[PDB]
């Protein structure tokens, strides 16, 4: 028949929230550096054409991934305009993809143990969707 | 007990209850084009490769995504006449659950929930499928 | 990203439609692009890319920055090349998601590499609303005025383009009939 | 140049009238620059300088990139401190120069180091147009949905900015009399 | 009385010509080398407040400079908005300030021995009056 | 000779017939200003430091800046009541020759014409002074 | 039984050679960009472990590379110690390996139009063997 | 032509001779180690993965690597006891040609020569087979 | 690539035997390199490297600048971890091939992961000529005096060094037994 | 008779702690920045031909600066061999040189506010003499 | 008080005792030299420009080093003949004080100590001189 | 700082002895350092040094890394150009203070600006220990086997090296006399 298809359960977001996340790790690896193990690969070391950016968190033993997507299809609440997020942790070579509520909480195992200047990147603070709530 | 406390996870952990929420979904693609249309486009998108496919969770911004493993798992036309069933296993919070569901093809409005996967379950891993339970029942 | 300008030493290295413009592997663009947000006045943008190929490093920025729902857009390129056969493959599948783009490749030269994989590639682009042209006298003094550090000095034209125009638009009439 | 736009974490640890402000040597400004070109539509500029100091960083952009003669421009500053008492002497210099531009200093914070060399420092900086106010609450949300990515997310105060205005207003006034 | 007065014969120019100055140099800086030893060093290196930038040229023996003014006065003829130039070269704390005619045949002493892409950088070609002619 | 020969070049090098054409030279100050006040900020600004002056050619692109020392040479009023005599000396195209002129500060409009300086060419240099004639006299 | 065994014509070569075939290269990109369009793609961008460093260079319409390998076996000739050389052009996923004595006059086609300071990087140069002759 | 005629440069183009000057192999491996254990080390790397054999062509500074596939092709003992067969194909000069050879398992010297591959030589490609001969034809 | 020295903040970040040190994923090593060129005088090689792991880091130096034929060579490293599994199927591999080297990880700390994959890798990586082996008192000073910018100021020993060497010495006769 | 002679009170050190002096801030400055507004100018912006490397350090109003000499003179202690250091305070055109046993303690009105990773910069530590005493 | 308090500090300021405790100065210069002819290389030096002279503390690792005013205070032999006077002013601790003291050209063994100068002690600054002195007397 | 060697096209476009090398302002240096530590054995150093002129960045080496009391030093220089009149007025008072040093410039080519403030700059720098000298045949080659990537194959001369040294070297008795 055809191919397979590989899934990747990714959360639909804004423009904007995409473009506050790319300044808080930005912020978080270069002038300020609270975890500055965190290496954000750029454009065209990808396969896949819907990648804008991965962002490799080596995380003890292995790697957590949170990979950026774009135009990939407009969504249902009149601002998902194609550009998502796919947070997921691979173990050398198996890979698995992760709940938002409990990614954060796995910064937070390494990450950090402690009107911030600035807040900390949280990925729960990207996924939530301003226009269903 | 491995499998059947993660088997058990799908009973308690409310993560996965919200994910099967028994909850509808929507092909929302071409949506700025008129609604006749796009039944073709997304009939002409589904059994070729080189393009994608969306299902949003209409409720939530959670979508499931489609692309070629080139960048089980199927999406097909022959299970009825003009209907497309779709399902595909995947690996989410660790333990493989599979994701499957029926969109009808007239009016793109649908419903799909997904169930614990048992079958290739014994296929997981040995100590790396506990390493996301050296960080999830292993809280710190 | 969107670089604003160019100076016109690269403009003549790039945009002239000859026969010594086979050497490299680097393509540039410019675009007009006219936002038309309902109940709110028209603005404007304009710039130039380079190279990831060019055109699709507009639709990178495109897709992230200025991009909002409900609006009407008028992209306008000017391209030196045609888009690449895989570029075509990437470009043609973005205004097919979104319908209100009306872009218009109205570029510069043809593509050397002349196969199967670039005839249809610029016929599948254009069933959606790319209107592909050639640039002409009216639209190289344009990209002149509103491109290039042209000192304020008035166009140099270089004698020949006129019928530059014709046998390369004849490349076109040929792939899309 | 021109920074565009800037981040909430910074426009709080520079932006907020309290004596915890102490403890650094770098200076923010916000401008709102509006040609009119004559018989010529009216156009606009926006962006944010920082750190050569600050205040000067403006100038050599302004003199070297859009300035035009037969224009009128209504600059419009807004910047954390005061300009320095070396600063001011190098900025009132220019618009005694140039009688188009209406600058306004709505400033947010004054200048700790209070002694005689800023007091007419200020004050010649002030016969040419300089229009020295301080900026408030019409003013820092008008800072906030200007400059700042603010999520779209409406405007927080911190409560005692009201009266953070008046008794550093009250220093302007013993400067200016 | 108060103290003397220093003088440099500065050759005032437009706004425009001097950024194609600043991009010509520096096209023969970096990019392109074809006369690479030219020391453009930057702002707060001076004392005078009102230099832009030096363009020190290493030419041979001593140095040749070219600095770039910027807000000095305005000028007659309707352009002329307080940016100028004065070429100067130096020996060895002797300084001479020269011809432009005679500048642009100094740098060909040195540079270069040979529709050009790029022109080289001649300073007849910017101290040309665009208003006067 | 080395001192009468480019004594001669004021006689024979056009760029210094060109510096040298009698011509008129003018205050352009603050001229967006109306014509009144200005006389009073040229009159302000010639006999205090912190500022500079400017003397434009009145028919070319070319201007005498005089900066303050600190960034023979006078600015002054005493010579005549209600009118400013300038003069500077420079090193042009090697050779030391003295710029000086007058301005009405009443129309801000005179004249200045440099002539050679014979006083201080003995206070020229002794081989570094030809190393201009290392290039001026030397072409290659 | 078990896997395939994907070969490459890897012609051995010295210790010494290979550290003037990065000096040349090194040479004719940075300081010197005669050749300036050949993308040196450093150590861990590959997945086989004997590559040190791919020198992809896009001749026209798709890239030559050539590659260098290191410990690999100890050769006959008493200096051949585990460092080796295959070129190889592929164009968009067809891979060929080419002959030493043709791929410097491939260069030739685009590289170069014309006591050299420096000699341009030839491979033949290279892969000419100092004990066998 | 265009498979006949580069069958044909196997019969001309002399890179092709030099390769297959009917010459000597010899596996060049642990030669520090004495002469008796690198048979075992070689009968030890032939079978399982993980490793590469060597293939030195005796008169050249030329090799023949065998890197395991995931950094027609086979190494084997099977064919005959106490010696190994050897071979692969490759795409050298553009065109399909197989290298096969013999090695005698307990002196290490053997016997190799390439051969032209002419069954999936219909397997080359259409015309960008031919884009190698934009370049060896097509000289410039 | 081999860097000399190191100062000695880092020297108790890394090289001291305690339970604090899982924080990272970084590795260190000190290598000790003798060369013996046959009928010519013995040199010497010294230097730290650090991060691709760091013990492969020390073989594509290794085998890229200093190797020639004719020698032999007594490689002496000394590292914080054990090298890591997979280091071990490629550094095992070399001395393998080469048998002039006799290379000696006497290092300090072993390797949290406990598992099988580390268990027969440290066992492979021994019968080649690797004499694996734990660095005591008489060692952290040699790598005190020799790699350390250690003011010239005496060795400072952490009391407990003496017995944490023991229980670690024991987790190596656990695995090679 | 001939010039003034201006006078700088230079603490002559060793070789080794300059090289360690060298290393803290350079530690404090890009990759830890702990104190990073200190600006350590290089060695041909002065006019002083015994002078190493000043590091201004910007202390709120003004700038102190502790400067690094080289080749002076030989000192009395076997080990002083020409290389010393001159801790100087300057107020807008104000020079003061100052206490080592009080610069340290100045540098803690700024840095900071609070077996160390690292020890932080101490002129104090730079200044002692380990043969005296 | 202003002046004479800090004239009390080198009363009580017991930095400004260590700098002051009437001890030694030496010329240390050209030591691996031998003994002679030093005291010609210290004379060659003394009165010329273009070079420095050190004078060691004898106990400490303090010095004094004359720089040229191209890179009060003098460098002098005329005082008496055979032997050269020192003296010198400088800003330490914030406050001016005089150094001075005599060496002997012969055995260079000397004698030297800095004592506080009040004559241009009015010429210190009027409120950047206390700037010190927000450090100083103000510690935080 | 000390760069260890140099590949032969700019030993070439450098350390040759004609009248071609007059187009540039850069300078190079190869030293040879041995140092004689007493009741120890004897080291060595080696390297070359480029562009602060060239012989001043050997003194900021010199003093700063390597140097140490009670030793002995034969510093032997290879310069192209001879010191630089302003750089022998800061190399040659090095030498009057450490005589410990030996230091021997063997240049190359002498200096293009013949002049007095040369003449006895090369003087006063020769009565401290600095015996310059010129470097021949002996010399290059010790320079080429020493301080060359000369692909380990012998030494190239250029042939009127033998009389371009005594043409070059009757310009030091020159200024010597
Ligand atoms: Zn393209
Ligand atoms: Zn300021
Ligand atoms: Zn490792
Ligand atoms: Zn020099």
């Amino acid at each position: 028949m055809e191919n397979r298809w590989q899934v990747m359960i990714v959360w639909q977001v804004d423009r904007m929230r995409i473009n506050t996340w790319k300044r808080l790790v930005k912020h978080h690896m270069y002038i300020s550096r609270k975890a500055k193990d965190w290496f954000y690969r750029h454009h065209y070391e990808s396969t896949n054409p819907k990648i804008s950016s991965e962002v490799h968190i080596p995380l003890g033993d292995a790697k957590l991934v949170i990979t950026t997507y774009w135009g990939l299809h407009t969504g249902e609440r009149d601002w998902h305009l194609g550009q998502g997020v796919s947070i997921e942790w691979r173990k050398k070579r198996y890979s698995t993809q992760v709940d938002p509520d409990l990614a954060d909480q796995l910064i937070h195992l390494h990450y950090f143990d402690e009107q911030i200047k600035p807040p900390l990147p949280s990925v729960r603070k990207l996924t939530e969707d301003r226009w269903n709530k | 007990r491995v499998v059947p406390d993660q088997r058990s996870k799908f009973e308690n952990e409310e993560f996965f209850r919200k994910l099967s929420r028994e909850c509808e979904i929507k092909y929302t693609g071409f949506r700025d084009r008129p609604h006749e249309e796009r039944q073709a486009r997304f009939q002409n998108a589904c059994r070729d490769g080189r393009s994608e496919i969306a299902f949003v969770a209409t409720g939530t911004n959670l979508s499931l995504q489609f692309f070629p493993a080139s960048w089980r798992e199927y999406v097909d036309l022959e299970r009825e006449a003009g209907k497309v069933y779709l399902k595909a296993p995947m690996i989410l919070n660790g333990v493989c659950v599979i994701w499957k569901g029926w969109i009808d093809l007239q009016r793109l409005d649908g419903m799909g929930c997904l169930e614990f996967d048992e079958e290739r379950a014994q296929q997981e891993d040995a100590l790396a499928q506990q390493a996301f339970e050296e960080a999830r029942r292993r809280t710190r | 990203n969107p670089m604003e300008a160019m100076d016109p030493h690269i403009f003549y290295f790039h945009f002239k439609n000859l026969r010594k413009a086979y050497g490299r592997n680097e393509s540039w663009l410019c675009f007009t692009m006219e936002v038309v947000k309902h109940h709110s006045p028209v603005s404007w943008k304009r710039g130039v890319f380079r190279n990831r190929h060019a055109e699709r490093c507009f639709l990178s920025w495109f897709c992230d920055d200025i991009l909002s729902p409900n609006t009407n857009y008028e992209v306008t390129w000017y391209t030196s090349w045609s888009p690449c056969p895989e570029c075509a493959g990437e470009v043609a599948e973005f205004l097919a998601r979104h319908s209100n783009v009306n872009l218009t490749i109205k570029t510069a030269r043809l593509y050397y590499f002349k196969d199967t994989d670039a005839a249809e590639g610029l016929r599948s682009l254009s069933q959606e609303g790319a209107s592909v042209e050639i640039m002409g006298y009216k639209d190289f003094k344009y990209c002149w005025e509103n491109f290039v550090y042209n000192d304020d000095e008035p166009f140099k034209p270089w004698d020949g383009l006129d019928y530059n125009f014709l046998d390369l638009d004849s490349k076109l009439q040929e792939i899309l009939e």
